[PDB]
């Protein structure tokens, strides 16, 4: 896996040097997807208010 | 003591 | 093992969270004035009980905000009610259209300074929610004050608002009291919710997973590996045994463990188990064992059942006539509903957008 | 798939049909 | 005042200095503890009311230098043991100031070979200052070691040793040794403990003689070799200020002193040195090698040992070789001695019964603590010969700018706060 | 005009402080790196400008360091002393008694340059956020101040016997004495095997002896049982200079138990992981290892983390081992958080043909997949904020009025 | 009445502790104006199945004629780690509320 | 102190027929020089017996230890009286005077793992 391309956009390049194995790509994605989308506060009103 | 065993032969100055 | 604990938490995480919420909801409504300063967990494999107790008795101390529009967030506690009012004033400001004319000033009357101090404190509590990390202020490039580098005087400073008794209505007045927030903050400070909590977990893998689960949200949790018989000397405000009695080994004396748990309870001991025949027998035997304590000791300390049992006699469902032939008429359980996670949805060949968790509980 | 929990079963109820291990396969 | 016992832990050398040259990483400079009066007699020549002797200090310096360097081959091994000490002196006269040590792995990747080149005055007479403030009838002498330009210097000696840095084998070193000391103690009654007059043996005083006269035998008046039973008595060592002792064992210097001594006696018998029948002519060693084969048991001091020598071959192609160990001088005649010493009882057995294995337990062997060879020269012909071959004598702005730049930044910023 | 004084205890009167280890090496490894050089260049730029010449007041230049384990302030004091005016330290010892050393550091240096919190290292990421410190230093294990203390239970040979409660700070529960009195044989064996020091047969033997000779009144009896099971404890007490494998089963069991009742494996694992997240890009993390399991864990974590790359490793100087009596195996691991992916550099040395083939097989079979459609998974994202989420942040500042619902 | 205990400890250490206790007892009772007139000691056999021994030790005295330390009567045993911060004991008034010295020295 | 208490506890043991006993002397106060008493006892016992059979040193401040492993009856009787003589004489020489001395023993007709001879001096 070449770092530049996406995971599903499998690269057509044949080189070896600037590539990271797919186990490493999976570990990097696991270490990278560790954030929560912010919870809307103004969008939804309080249950007590309703 | 080992030093007490040697002191009968002679004393040492460290 | 640790992988077994990982799988247990993933498969049974949401269901146990749902059950603990279903129990704490009734607990909060039935005993509105209860607030567990100190907590104990018997068998806190993954700390789900701690997470739910923190969420109900202190929703404003979590790393992330809770979902406001959810019925699970409307608790009957005093601390939960304080936080609910604090959040509701925001929706009221939303309901009304105000002038919102801020007064931005610069360097060149004192009410401006004091309101600015209040807004600075509001921002201080705001950044904790935004960054999901307390003490986030210090990591800024801002200068550090030389006053309390070790914070010793802050912790050793006597509060002038907590005073012993000797040491020294009308809807309009109620509305003014509720509008004034300083009293609400003072009430919250008087009610330290879950300040000290101990969790018991002999299994190393489950302890290892629970520490990780709890570190981000509930700080300063004391992890014990075993519950000693000599540990009766300390009583906690809340003591929860969530899905533990059933998994206590048969070689150990379950009656002794349960009696120790009750005798070390300064409060509202909560048993929770999955709805099953063996688990229900265990829970009913425990009910009888604790209820055996009614005829001994000071009356103000004897056990009472606040839920679900309204009677303190034998269970009519446990002694029903139909239950001898029919296995359905044997368990006095209740139901929790949750949004099934992808782990459960994969482990089952169904989509199950709404998962069901049957539980038997005793407070 | 099930025998891998044998290393997790405690020593007491590990060989229940035979109260010994020296004579165990 | 005396320290006739010295634990092996302490050494006679001060901290060594590695050389900064990239190709001289193995090279170290050694400075010896002259300040301590304890090592002063051992690290400085003895003065006679001079003896030219070197084995008293050359061996000690080399061995302790290797002991200090042991760490880079020990690898955390239980025990470290030195051996194969070869010395060749280029100039018999003159004392030593320092030494250069080059260390390598030798052949095996489990030993550490060393090469010591000694640099210092090649003439002790110049540094000598007799009777400085005698006071009492016996003056105390002092040497000027580091001199600006009044002393001419050069290589005086070259040596090489090697340590094995290995484990403690229980069998060859614990319960066989345990039995051998007991057997020697039992055998103690067989010998007659009568000392010998030092005049015909090369020593001046009767307090530093360890060679039993009744048990000194010579073949054809010593023309074919000699044997002698000796004892390194703690009593002899205590009231003798030159040599010391360990807890139980006897160092290589106090083992080789007896070799030198019996060599002097055999030389008198062979007509190689002039007897006393006046001044004493104590033959001095120029080059000598001493090895300890396995098991590397030390020489026990309190129990007797029998030394054995070869006939002296007088040199007017050396039998050993041209490397370190053979003499590096030519001229006056020399005297060669091959020596081996036995410390143990090989003739004691206890055959309780054929059925058991009496020989595997109660059998033993008279070990060889030190073996080797020595080359000696007559004390009168010390100045007759000269060294044969020639050996050479082994003789920050950007950081300051960066530091001053850092201080500039720091003192400049100090004002703003 | 009377003075109130709390009587000193024997421990308070006779406490001794941990000696400094690898002062110069730790300073070179912690006040050194791209962050350090950029801080110094920033100081240069500010000095040049200075020669040329209500809101949160920021520092012009400062180097932030975290000390996950401050015992005696020797390491936390080195970075502040050998550093400059542009340095700051935040200490997170787990023991309340380390405030004694923290007070000395605050008195010597400024109160604006030091901070102290009584917490475990694994919760540093919880008490701070990602990319908060330029440098982090971890020194696990026990402090010398605790070894001799008759109250801490680390004290050996202890003529008479004490309570063997040899644990770090109050954040842990049961101590070693009651842990050995209550634990099961299988549980003890499984817990001991996690550190490698004690092979399965030895762990079985030691746990059998413990379980058979329970209950234990105090340390002298615990040690009698440990003496019977295995060899005599070695000289030098806890710090033995012998090899790891040849050290006695008694010493290995004591060390393993001391780690077991402090969760040192999990604590160090999470400390390293949390440091690699809460460190700044190309920041520097140093961790001290003194046991084979610690070395193994550090090596594996650095080789597997997709940002960590081991800069170098430094052993202990024999002069320090001699003077202060440290274990000769003590080494220092300085780690740096690569700004980019470190795997492109690690595969330079670690990539085999079998790994290449299994990587191709993984791509073909789609094993490297995760979860993006699912209740909890659909709410997760990478570190950088999304376009749809910047709107949420900008919108949760003032809500609109609504009449119906 | 008063109490003193020790745990299993070397014989010399136990002798030191008891000798110190008795020395301080005599000094304290003499500080009140009492001189030790007489005394004696008795050691009983050990209990039948146990190593417990009983030592009855009697003194008879005849009448002959600034910083305070806070110390609870019943002490608190000290397990290894402190369960509360070092300064937890002290109470300090608010800094604003603090006032200026009325006395000196 | 104006009054000092000296405790001399003799612990008697025996295993496999070899009988040993250890005396422990302890002073109430610290001002006493006990290295001098140890010196005096060494001087007075080197004449009466070999050091292979007894040993006396200082355990710590104001406490002394004195063991004897293999001692005959008459020799043990010699050792005990000599040690007590030297103790009393040293303490009185230091500027004190003996007021009372009293002792006790464990009856223990049955076998006992330890026998105790507790001697008390007041100075
Ligand atoms: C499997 S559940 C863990 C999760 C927890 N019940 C929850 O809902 O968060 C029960 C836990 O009780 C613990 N346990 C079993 N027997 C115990 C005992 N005798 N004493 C204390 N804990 C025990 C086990 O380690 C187990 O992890
Ligand atoms: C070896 S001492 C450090 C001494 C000092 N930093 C030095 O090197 O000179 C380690 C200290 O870290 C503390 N400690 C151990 N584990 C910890 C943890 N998980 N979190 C925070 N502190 C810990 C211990 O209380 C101990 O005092
Ligand atoms: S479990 Fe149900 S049936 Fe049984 S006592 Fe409680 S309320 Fe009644």
């Amino acid at each position: 896996h070449k770092p530049g391309e996406s995971g599903l956009q499998a690269g057509s390049s044949t080189t070896i040097a600037g590539k990271e194995t797919w186990s490493q790509f999976s570990t990097k994605m696991r270490y990278g997807r560790r954030r929560i989308r912010v919870i809307d506060v103004a969008a939804k009103m309080s249950y007590e208010y309703q | 003591t080992f030093e007490d065993a040697n002191n009968m032969i002679a004393p040492n100055a460290p | 093992s640790t992988n077994d604990a990982i799988g247990y938490f993933l498969f049974r995480g949401a269901a146990m969270y749902a059950g603990m919420h279903r129990v704490f909801f009734e607990l909060s409504k039935q005993l509105p004035h209860f607030v567990p300063k100190t907590m104990l967990d018997f068998g806190a494999g993954t700390g789900t009980a701690i997470l739910v107790a923190k969420e109900v008795y202190d929703p404003g101390s979590l790393a992330y905000p809770l979902y406001r529009s959810l019925r699970q967030t409307m608790q009957g506690n005093d601390s939960s009610r304080t936080h609910q009012l604090s959040e509701l004033r925001y929706d009221l400001k939303r309901l009304q259209r105000n002038n919102e004319e801020k007064k931005k000033v610069r360097f060149m009357k004192r009410e401006i300074a004091e309101v600015a101090t209040a807004a600075a404190t509001a921002k201080k509590d705001r950044l904790v929610r935004e960054a999901h990390a307390r003490y986030r202020d210090v990591v800024d490039g801002t200068e550090w004050e030389s006053g309390d580098p070790l914070g010793e005087v802050r912790a050793s400073t006597e509060d002038p608002e907590d005073v012993i008794d000797g040491e020294q209505k009308t809807w309009w007045e109620k509305l003014i009291d509720v509008e004034n927030e300083t009293a609400r903050t003072r009430a919250a400070r008087r009610l330290r919710p879950l300040q000290e909590v101990t969790a018991v977990e002999p299994s190393p893998g489950m302890m290892e997973i629970g520490t990780m689960v709890l570190h981000d949200d509930v700080p300063n949790v004391t992890w014990k590996r075993y519950l000693l018989p000599e540990d009766e000397a300390i009583q906690h405000d809340l003591v929860v045994a969530a899905y533990s009695l059933s998994e206590i080994a048969t070689s150990e004396n379950r009656r002794r463990i349960v009696q120790q748990l009750w005798k070390m309870t300064k409060g509202v001991l909560v048993f929770v188990e999955f709805a099953n025949l063996n688990n229900f027998n265990i829970l009913m035997e425990a009910r009888d064992w604790i209820l055996e304590e009614k005829d001994v000791g000071l009356w103000d300390w004897q056990p009472t059942i606040v839920a679900p049992c309204p009677h303190e006699h034998r269970c009519p469902l446990r002694h029903c006539k139909t239950g001898v032939k029919r296995k359905r008429m044997r368990i006095c359980s209740t139901e929790a509903h949750y949004r099934s996670t992808f782990v459960e949805v994969w482990a089952r060949h169904m989509p199950l957008k709404v998962g069901i968790e049957p539980i038997s509980y005793l407070i | 798939w099930a025998a891998k929990f044998y290393g997790q079963v405690t020593f007491g109820p590990r060989n229940y049909p035979y109260p010994s291990s020296r004579w165990l396969a | 005042s005396p320290r006739w016992l010295r634990n092996p832990d302490e050494l006679c050398v001060a901290a060594l200095r590695r050389s900064r040259d990239v190709n001289k990483i193995n090279s170290y400079v050694a400075t010896y503890k002259f300040d301590d009066p304890q090592w002063a007699p051992l690290l400085l020549p003895e003065v006679t009311l001079i003896s030219h002797n070197k084995m008293i200090m050359l061996e000690c310096m080399s061995r302790h230098v290797n002991f200090s360097l042991r760490h880079i081959v020990q690898k955390g091994h239980g025990i470290y043991l030195i051996y194969h000490a070869q010395h060749s002196i280029l100039q018999p006269k003159g004392l030593v100031e320092q030494s250069f040590v080059t260390c390598s792995f030798g052949i095996r990747g489990e030993r550490l070979r060393t090469d010591i080149v000694h640099v210092g005055p090649i003439d002790a007479a110049d540094v000598m200052e007799l009777q400085p403030s005698e006071g009492h009838d016996h003056p105390r002498c002092c040497f000027n070691l580091y001199q600006k330009s009044d002393v001419r210097r050069g290589v005086i000696a070259v040596s090489q040793v090697e340590g094995y840095g290995t484990w403690f084998q229980r069998k060859p070193m614990l319960w066989q040794r345990s039995r051998r000391i007991g057997a020697l103690q039992s055998q103690l009654g067989a010998f007659a403990y009568d000392l010998v007059d030092p005049h015909e043996v090369g020593k001046w005083r009767d307090c530093e003689v360890s060679l039993l006269a009744p048990h000194m035998r010579f073949f054809r008046n010593g023309l074919n070799g000699a044997e002698a039973v000796g004892i390194i008595a703690s009593s002899q060592v205590a009231q003798q200020r030159r040599l010391y002792l360990g807890e139980f064992e006897a160092p290589a210097i106090t083992a080789l002193d007896a070799v030198q001594q019996l060599a002097h006696a055999s030389a008198l018998r062979c007509k190689l040195v002039t007897p006393v029948v006046i001044d004493m002519e104590t033959l001095l060693p120029l080059s000598w090698a001493t090895r300890t084969p396995p098991p590397y048991v030390p020489l026990e001091a309190d129990l007797p040992f029998k030394l054995q020598m070869s006939r002296p071959t007088v040199f007017a192609a050396y039998p050993t070789g041209g490397t370190v160990g053979s003499p590096f001088v030519r001229g006056a005649p020399m005297m060669m001695f091959e020596y081996n010493m036995h410390q143990g009882v090989d003739h004691y057995v206890y055959d309780d019964a054929p059925s058991a294995r009496p020989m595997k337990w109660w059998s033993q062997k008279s070990n060889m603590p030190y073996s080797g060879y020595m080359y000696f020269a007559r004390s009168g012909l010390v100045d007759r010969f000269t060294p044969s071959e020639d050996i050479p004598n082994p003789l920050p702005t950007k950081v300051v700018q960066e530091r001053l730049r850092k201080y500039r930044r720091k003192q400049q910023e100090g004002h703003k706060q | 005009m009377k003075r109130i004084v709390v009587p000193h205890r024997w421990s308070e009167m006779n406490r001794v402080e941990h000696p400094p280890l690898m002062m110069k090496q730790l300073f070179q490894g912690v006040c050194g790196g791209l962050r350090w050089l950029e801080t110094k260049s920033l100081a240069q730029y500010l000095a040049v400008r200075a020669i040329e010449e209500v809101t949160k007041q920021k520092r012009l230049v400062s180097y932030d360091v975290l000390d996950c384990t401050l015992g005696s302030g020797y390491h936390a004091g080195a970075v502040l002393e050998n550093g400059g005016p542009y340095t700051r330290v935040v200490a997170l010892d787990c023991d309340h008694d380390a405030m004694h050393a923290a007070r000395d550091l605050v008195e010597e240096f400024g109160g604006d340059r030091f901070r102290f919190y009584c917490c475990k290292m694994s919760e540093a990421k919880a008490m701070f956020g990602e990319r908060s410190f330029d440098a982090i230093m971890i020194d696990g294990g026990v402090s010398d101040t605790q070894l001799e203390d008759p109250e801490r239970g680390f004290l050996l040979d202890d003529e008479g016997g004490h309570r063997l409660d040899m644990r770090f700070g109050p954040q842990m529960g049961v101590g070693a004495l009651e842990y050995l009195n209550t634990v099961s044989q299988h549980t003890l064996v499984s817990s001991l095997l996690a550190y490698g020091l004690l092979e399965y047969g030895q762990a079985m033997k030691m746990s059998r002896a413990i379980t058979r000779r329970k209950p234990f009144v105090d340390s002298r009896e615990v040690l009698t049982c440990i003496e019977q099971a295995g060899d005599e404890l070695p000289e030098g007490g806890w710090r033995s200079q012998g090899s790891r494998r040849k050290s006695p089963m008694s010493w290995k069991f004591l060390t393993s138990l001391r780690c077991i009742i402090n969760n040192e494996m999990y604590e160090l694992r999470q400390g390293i992981e949390n440091a690699l997240l809460m460190l700044r890009d190309d920041g520097r993390l140093v961790v001290f290892s003194r046991l084979p399991w610690e070395e193994r864990l550090v090596r594996g974590t650095v080789d597997d983390h997709p940002h960590a790359l081991l800069s170098y490793v430094e052993d202990i100087s024999i002069d320090d081992v001699q003077i202060y009596g440290f274990t000769r195996h003590a080494k220092m691991w300085v780690i740096t958080r690569a700004a980019s992916s470190a795997y492109a550099l690690k595969n330079t040395t670690t990539l085999t043909e079998e790994k290449f083939r299994e990587s191709s097989v993984r791509w073909l079979t789609g094993m490297y997949a995760g979860q993006t459609h699912g209740f909890p998974a659909n709410n997760f994202t990478f570190e950088n904020f999304e376009r749809k989420e910047w709107v949420t942040l900008r919108r949760n500042g003032k809500p609109p009025p609504v009449d119906v619902g | 009445a008063a109490f003193f205990v020790t745990t299993k400890v070397a014989n010399g250490t136990a002798d030191l502790l008891t000798t110190s206790v008795t020395q301080q007892l005599v000094e304290h009772t003499e500080s009140m104006g009492y001189s030790l007139a007489s005394s004696y000691v008795t050691l009983s056999p050990d209990v039948v199945h146990t190593s417990v021994r009983m030592l009855i030790h009697n003194f008879t005295f005849r009448r002959s004629r600034e910083t305070i330390e806070a110390e609870p009567n019943i002490p608190t045993m000290h397990v290894g780690p402190r369960r509360e911060p070092l300064n937890a004991a002290e109470s300090i008034p608010p800094r604003n509320e603090r006032a200026v010295n009325i006395w000196t020295v | 102190p104006d009054v000092c208490v000296v405790q001399v506890c003799d612990h008697m043991q025996h295993d496999q027929g070899v009988k040993r006993h250890a005396l422990t002397i302890t002073y109430g106060a610290d001002g006493f020089q006990l290295r001098s008493l140890i010196r005096r006892v060494r001087r007075d016992l080197e004449r009466q017996l070999s050091s292979t059979y007894w040993q006396c040193y200082q355990t710590n401040e104001r406490a002394a230890f004195f063991v004897t492993t293999k001692v005959a009856n008459g020799t043990a009787d010699l050792l005990t009286t000599s040690v007590t003589q030297q103790l009393v004489e040293h303490t009185e020489s230091m500027g004190y005077s003996l007021a009372s001395s009293y002792v006790t023993l464990s009856p223990d007709v049955v076998h006992t793992s330890v026998r105790m001879l507790i001697h008390n001096f007041t100075f």
